């Protein structure tokens, strides 16, 4: 949680990083999404792309994005430090992110947090000795009605109990990819126990259209 | 005139795929009425489209509730040489709020179609959709829908065979609640830190890339095509006066069945919890307080929840606000002080740090509230904390400063005895 | 940034030698006017005072900051170089 950089043998400007030939085509499409003369609009999507290729952003990765977009490196450093999804230190293959804000806290996200620590042996903010998992608390992830929930990489696992999250870690330890979504008896955001709305068949094209188009 | 609101019929619901029980892709959406006669809507002009939104009584669904038709007409002017843009706010960051997520992943083609129709009304050449980076799978669904609309000629060159050119772009956030603020969203798209701009200039004059821009919420944008097809008068037949239409609700917290559901504006809050969420955990009499419109709104006690309606004006008179209409329910076993303190901690973690009253004040209120939880304070600090929150409120660049002050004020307003009692417990334990 | 010390005219005299006191190294002077500073409402009042006392004087014209054109909105220019890269 430090917002200054000190060069180290594994994180310094000479640390080797470059985009793959395939990722240079993705960058070209990202840049074209914005008006000519405002290529700096691509800083966030391109840093995120470098994170997806590399897993985290060394100072050399930030220096590379600055060069490609012809932006001052400091302005890239500002974006990397500002936004919390950018990892300026390496994290485990699975970055577990437990929501602890009030709506999730009311559904006992403390129990979910405690279960992950007990199973993995680590604390919040730490990485397992084998570098497979990293654990952190995060703010609301926009899945409040499906609380308690966690995000592991790009997937939401929702409506968790201590048993559910423990199974998910087990499936991940075996290389498997658990299905995202609620682990309770429902599919998404609907009320548990049967729908209280949207039980008719939807009306098709043209229903209820005012005259005169 | 109507007098009691609620019991919304399935035939009058806009987001008819809210739960994802039907195909969310183009084929399903078209069969449910999306993308129908969009060409006819576009050819009626921007003045006609803006007229239907004005008559519908639609108000912003992002939290501030500005009249949508009046706001969108700010961009109804001639070009001065610059391009004009529509930015759709899919940041969806307010704690308790998860409605915008269901539209993006289950009803993507209503958002895409709303971008075109809403974009036409503003004369915009393209729409940038800002979706928070945590919504990777929902962002991917939205891109697939956009490609389908492109491959069918619905958007892009000669959209819907209308002679109008429109591009829809999806840009992902990188983890920041502040980027849901309309000007902080623009600064993020431009590649900077998500730091709000002062106003003036207003976005309709100098916006994204310094061009005329309108920032609209996902739900606000995603209901306009239906408002145009079915007419604004139909939309205005729901809810009270100046609170028109249908509204998505998130009920979370201590309810039997947390859920997202569509319902009529001005529905009683008690009816919404009982009918759709299965009641308060342990019976209605176990209710302690409700945060009715997201963490930014003040809480209200059970004595006010009995009769309060869910609309902009009814909740304002209850000294709160509809906000995003995200209901957080706290039953009688909640530690109310801790729950509010966790909200101030969230605002402390989300402040952009740009301006003094929030950069310093919110952090200050977080430290005070952490002590209030333990009782490690004096009763005289309660009035100091109230005064501190009033120095933050109305003095900051954006509304995140206000949104951190209000939950504190709601707590002191309705639960001062619980604050004073806890301090007295702590004092006797350490004597 | 305060400007409240640029309101009134001043009269000062030419600086003369200061040397180090041999005992203590303090700054000694032989100039009775070394600390004399006079305040005036206007330049004419100061010049009138200097003439009747018989002092040769130099008058420096007041420097008022030039008015500036400030535009917050210019920070976000569509096509001009005033667009800022950070806030
Ligand atoms: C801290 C903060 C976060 C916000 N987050 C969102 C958001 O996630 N989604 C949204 O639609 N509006 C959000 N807003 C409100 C927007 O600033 C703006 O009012 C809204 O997008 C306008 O669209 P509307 O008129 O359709 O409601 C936020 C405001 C603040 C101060
Ligand atoms: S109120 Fe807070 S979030 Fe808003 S501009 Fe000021 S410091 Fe940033
Ligand atoms: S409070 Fe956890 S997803 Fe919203």
């Amino acid at each position: 949680a430090l917002f200054v950089h000190r060069d180290t043998p594994e994180n310094n400007p000479e640390t080797p990083f470059d985009f793959t030939p395939e990722n240079y085509k993705r960058i070209e499409a990202i840049v074209k999404n914005y008006p000519e003369g405002h290529k700096a609009a691509a800083v966030l999507p391109v840093l995120d792309l470098a994170q997806r290729q590399n897993g985290w952003l060394p100072i050399s990765a930030m220096n590379k994005v600055a060069e490609i977009l012809q932006v001052p490196p400091m302005r890239v450093y500002e974006v990397a430090t500002f936004y919390t999804m950018y990892n300026r230190k390496p994290v485990g293959k699975y970055h577990i992110q437990v929501c602890t804000t009030t709506p999730c806290m009311l559904r006992n996200s403390d129990s979910i947090l405690e279960a992950i620590q007990k199973k993995l042996g680590i604390k919040v903010g730490e990485t397992t000795p084998d570098k497979l998992f990293t654990l952190i608390e995060v703010e609301c992830l926009g899945a409040c009605v499906n609380a308690p929930m966690v995000q592991i990489n790009d997937n939401y696992y929702e409506d968790l109990t201590p048993k559910d999250i423990e199974e998910i870690i087990d499936e991940l330890k075996a290389g498997k990819i658990p299905k995202p979504g609620p682990r309770s008896g429902r599919f998404s955001c609907e009320p548990a126990g049967g729908l209280t709305s949207l039980t008719e068949p939807p009306k098709g094209p043209g229903f209820g259209v005012q005259a005169g188009l | 005139k109507k007098t009691s609101f609620g019991s919304l019929k399935d035939e009058d619901r806009i987001f008819t795929n809210l739960y994802g029980r039907h195909d969310w892709r183009l084929k399903g959406a078209q069969s449910r009425g999306d993308w129908y006669k969009t060409k006819e809507i576009l050819l009626k002009g921007p003045d006609w489209i803006l007229g239907e939104v004005k008559t519908s009584g639609l108000r912003g669904r992002g939290g501030a509730g500005f009249p949508t038709g009046l706001k969108w007409s700010f961009m109804n002017k001639p070009s001065d040489g610059r391009p004009k843009y529509l930015v759709v706010n899919a940041d969806e960051g307010e704690p308790g709020t998860c409605k915008d997520r269901e539209i993006i992943r289950h009803d993507p083609h209503k958002l895409v179609e709303g971008c075109l129709v809403g974009g036409r009304a503003m004369g915009a050449r393209a729409a940038y959709i800002y979706i928070r980076g945590e919504f990777y799978n929902e962002a991917s669904n939205l891109q697939v829908a956009i490609r389908e609309a492109y491959e069918a000629g619905l958007i892009g060159k000669n959209a819907c065979g209308s002679g109008y050119d429109f591009d829809v772009f999806v840009v992902r956030g990188a983890g920041a609640y502040i980027c849901g603020e309309e000007t902080a969203l623009i600064e993020s798209i431009e590649g900077k830190q998500g730091k709000p701009r002062l106003k003036p200039p207003f976005p309709a004059d100098v916006g994204v890339f310094g061009c005329p821009t309108t920032v609209a919420n996902v739900e606000t944008v995603a209901v306009s095509p239906t408002i145009c097809r079915r007419g604004g008068a139909w939309f205005a037949s729901f809810g009270r006066e100046r609170n028109s239409g249908t509204k998505l609700f998130n009920i979370s917290g201590h309810v039997n069945n947390p859920c997202t559901v569509e319902e009529e504006m001005s529905v009683p809050l008690k009816e919404l919890i009982e009918k759709h969420a299965g009641g308060v955990t342990g019976g209605w009499d176990n209710l302690l307080a409700v945060i009715p419109g997201g963490s930014s709104t003040p809480l209200i006690p059970k004595s006010v929840c009995e009769t309060v309606l869910m609309d902009f004006d009814a909740l304002i008179q209850a000294q709160t606000g509809l906000g995003t209409a995200a209901v957080i329910v706290m039953d009688r076993s909640t530690d109310i002080v801790k729950a509010i303190a966790r909200l101030i901690e969230f605002y402390k973690h989300e402040s952009c740090g740009q301006c003094t009253p929030c950069r310093e004040g919110v952090d200050w209120m977080n430290k005070v509230m952490a002590r209030f939880v333990r009782g490690d304070a004096r009763p005289a600090e309660i009035d100091s904390l109230w005064e501190i929150s009033k120095q933050i409120e109305g003095h900051t660049i954006c509304a995140l400063g206000d949104g951190a002050a209000w939950p504190v004020q709601g707590l002191i307003r309705h639960f001062r005895p619980e604050l004073e009692e806890r301090m007295q417990q702590f004092a006797q334990q350490h004597q | 940034s305060g400007v409240n010390n640029t309101k009134k005219w001043k009269m000062e005299f030419d600086t003369r030698e200061r040397w180090e006191n041999p005992l203590m190294g303090w700054a000694s002077t032989a100039d009775p006017l070394s600390n004399l500073v006079l305040t005036f409402s206007t330049k004419e009042d100061a010049v009138a005072f200097a003439e009747k006392n018989g002092w040769s004087y130099d008058v420096e014209e007041r420097k008022v900051p030039k008015p500036k054109s400030k535009s917050y909105g210019a920070n976000f220019s569509w096509n001009k170089r005033t667009r800022v890269s950070t806030k």
